[PDB]
C-alpha cells in the first residue's frame, strides 16, 4: 500500500468519505484502514489517529443533516444547523488547502501537525453538540450556555460567536415582546407562551 | 535511543495531562492551562515535523539528532514536571495559582523554563484575575 | 541633519533576513505555514553553519599547515 | 542625560534603518551638526570614510 | 554534530585529533572547577567562582567570566532584592545577607 495512495484515502476521509485502502467501519463509527492495507504498523496507526476527524466529521455531518432533516427543530435548531454548515465550510476550506499543499505534498507529520487544532476544534464542536442533542427552545439555548462556561480561548470563543449569534432569533423574540408584545410562536417557542 | 527516549515519557503523559485536565469537572482554569502546554507541545510537534523535513531529505545524523533534542528535552521536561506535580497535587483554584508561582520560583535559575512558566503564569492568570 | 546622515547610512548595516480570541473561522494556515518555515529556516541555518565550517576545515585540510 | 536619551534614540532608529552606526559616531555627528556641518555632506564623507576603512581592513588582513 | 558529518564518508584519526584539539582545553577548563566547586552553595559556591575569577588562558577565562556574569545574576538579583524590597526570602538561608525567623 503506497503511502501517497493512504494519502489519498485520507484527504476523501478528512471530508468524511472512507478511503480505498481505509473503510469506515460501523463497528467504530470511523475510518479504520484495512488490514489488507498492509504497511508499517506505524503507518496503521498513524491513519488511525488521523482518522479520528474522519469519525468525528461523519458523526457531524450525520447529526447536521438530522438537524436540518427535521423542520421541527426551528429557526433555532436550523441556526444551530447553519452555524454548524458554516465551519463545515471552515473545515472544508482547510481540506481545501490541504489538497492545495497535497499538490507538488508535505508528509503525514505536516498533516497530523495542521490537523491537531482541526481536531481540537472539532472536539469542541462535537463537545458543544454531544452537550446540545435533544434540547429544544430554551433546553438549546440553556445547553449552550452551559457549554459557554468553559475554558479553552479558542473553542471558548468560537462558542461565544455562536451565542451571539443564535441570541439573534432569541433576541428577535424578544425584542418583539419588548415592542409589538408579538409571539408568533408555532410550537410555544416564547418565554412568555400564550394561552390561545 | 534510552537517553533520548527521555521526553518520550514526557509527551505520552503530556498528552494525557492536556487531556485529563481539560475536563470542566477539571476546571474551566485547568482546561485553559491545558490548552495553554497545548501551542508549546504543537511546538513540539513543530519540531518532529521539521525534523522530518531533514529526514525526507535524507539528510539525519544521530549527532545532530541529539544536538537538537537536547535543547528540546528540557522545554518538555520542565511543563512535563509542572503538569505531574499539578496532578499529584490535584491542584485547583488558588492552591494551584499557588503551587503555579512556587514552581514559578523552583524553575527560577533555568530562564529556558523561567520565561516559558512566566508565559504560563500570565496565560493563566487571565482567568484567576 | 543627523537623521538625514543616517538615512543614508541606513541599509549600510546587513539587511535583515532571518530575526479576544479567534472567531472559529479566524484559525488559518497561514501562521501554522509560518511557523513550519521559520523551523525550516532554524534547520536550513544549522545545517549550512555545518557545511560552512567543513568546507572551512576542508579547505585547511590540504594545505601546509605553517602558515 | 537628554542628550544621551536621544542619541540612543536615534541609534535604535538608525539599526532599524540598518546603517550599521556607532554612538560615537552618533556623538560625532551630534556636534558636527551643532557645528553647522551638511548632513549630506556628512553622510557622503561617511560612506566615502566606510569604504576607504573596509579596503583598508581587507588589505590588512591580505598584509597579515 | 560536526564530528558526526565528518564521519559521514573524512578527516583522519589524526584530523579528528587536529579538529578536537582546542575543544580539550575549552573543556579542561572547566572541568577544572568542577572539582574546585564541590558541594559550594552561596559564598561557598561564589568563592568556588573567585577560585576561577583570576585564571589565564583567555579562551578559559572568557568562558570563566561569561559563566560568572551569568551566574551573577542570581546574586546580583538577590542584591536588587534587598535594595527594592529590602528582600532575600532565602528557604534555605541561602541569603547572603540572611535574616532570623
Amino acid at each position: 500500500v503506497t503511502e501517497a495512495a493512504l494519502v489519498r484515502d485520507i484527504l476523501y476521509v478528512f471530508q468524511g468519505i472512507d478511503g480505498k485502502h481505509v473503510k469506515m467501519s460501523n463497528a467504530d463509527n470511523c475510518y479504520t484502514v484495512e488490514g489488507k492495507a498492509n504497511l508499517s504498523k506505524s503507518l496503521r496507526d498513524t491513519a488511525v489517529r488521523l482518522a479520528e476527524l474522519g469519525w468525528l466529521h461523519n458523526k457531524i455531518r450525520k447529526y447536521t443533516d438530522q438537524r436540518s432533516l427535521d423542520r421541527s427543530f426551528g429557526l433555532v435548531g436550523q441556526s444551530f444547523c447553519a452555524a454548524l454548515h458554516q465551519e463545515l465550510r471552515e473545515y472544508y476550506r482547510l481540506l481545501s488547502v490541504l489538497h492545495s499543499q497535497l499538490q507538488l505534498s508535505l508528509t503525514l507529520r505536516r498533516l497530523l501537525v495542521w490537523t491537531y487544532d482541526p481536531k481540537m476544534r472539532l472536539k469542541t464542536l462535537a463537545a458543544l453538540v454531544d452537550h446540545c442533542q435533544g434540547r429544544k427552545g430554551g433546553e438549546l439555548a440553556s445547553a449552550v450556555h452551559a457549554y459557554t462556561k468553559t475554558g479553552d480561548p479558542y473553542a471558548r470563543s468560537l462558542v461565544q460567536h455562536i451565542l451571539s449569534l443564535v441570541s439573534h432569533p432569541v433576541l428577535s423574540f424578544l425584542y418583539r415582546w419588548i415592542y409589538d408584545g408579538e409571539l408568533e410562536d408555532t410550537y410555544h417557542e416564547f418565554f412568555v407562551a400564550s394561552d390561545p | 535511543v534510552s537517553r533520548i527516549l527521555p521526553v518520550a515519557a514526557s509527551y505520552s503523559t503530556v498528552t494525557r495531562f492536556i487531556e485529563e485536565k481539560s475536563s470542566f469537572e477539571y476546571g474551566q482554569v485547568n482546561h485553559a492551562l491545558a490548552a495553554a502546554m497545548r501551542t508549546l507541545v504543537k511546538e513540539y510537534l513543530v519540531l518532529v515535523t521539521q525534523l522530518e523535513q531533514l529526514q525526507r531529505q535524507g539528510l539525519l545524523s544521530l549527532q545532530k539528532l541529539w544536538f537538537y533534542i537536547q535543547p528540546a528535552m528540557r522545554s518538555l521536561d520542565i511543563l512535563a514536571s509542572l503538569a505531574t506535580s499539578v496532578d499529584k497535587g490535584e491542584c485547583i483554584g488558588g492552591a494551584t495559582l499557588s503551587l503555579l508561582h512556587d514552581r514559578s520560583f523552583s524553575y527560577t535559575g533555568d530562564s529556558q523554563a523561567q520565561e516559558l512558566c512566566l508565559h504560563l503564569t500570565k496565560a493563566a492568570s487571565t482567568p484567576y484575575f | 541633519s543627523v537623521l538625514d546622515l543616517l538615512v543614508q547610512l541606513a541599509g549600510s548595516g546587513p539587511p535583515r533576513v532571518l530575526q479576544n480570541v479567534r472567531y472559529g473561522g479566524y484559525d488559518c494556515c497561514h501562521l501554522s505555514g509560518i511557523e513550519a518555515d521559520v523551523r525550516s529556516i532554524i534547520s536550513g541555518e544549522e545545517e549550512l553553519c555545518r557545511d560552512l565550517i567543513r568546507k572551512t576545515l576542508q579547505v585547511m585540510e590540504a594545505a601546509p599547515g605553517t602558515g | 542625560n537628554a542628550v544621551r536619551e536621544t542619541m540612543d534614540v536615534l541609534l535604535e532608529i538608525s539599526r532599524i534603518l540598518n546603517t550599521g552606526l556607532d554612538m560615537e559616531t552618533l556623538s560625532i555627528c551630534v556636534r558636527l551638526c551643532e557645528q553647522g556641518i551638511n548632513p549630506e555632506a556628512l553622510s557622503s564623507v561617511i560612506k566615502e570614510l566606510r569604504k576607504a576603512t573596509e579596503a583598508l581592513k581587507a588589505a590588512e588582513n591580505m598584509t597579515s
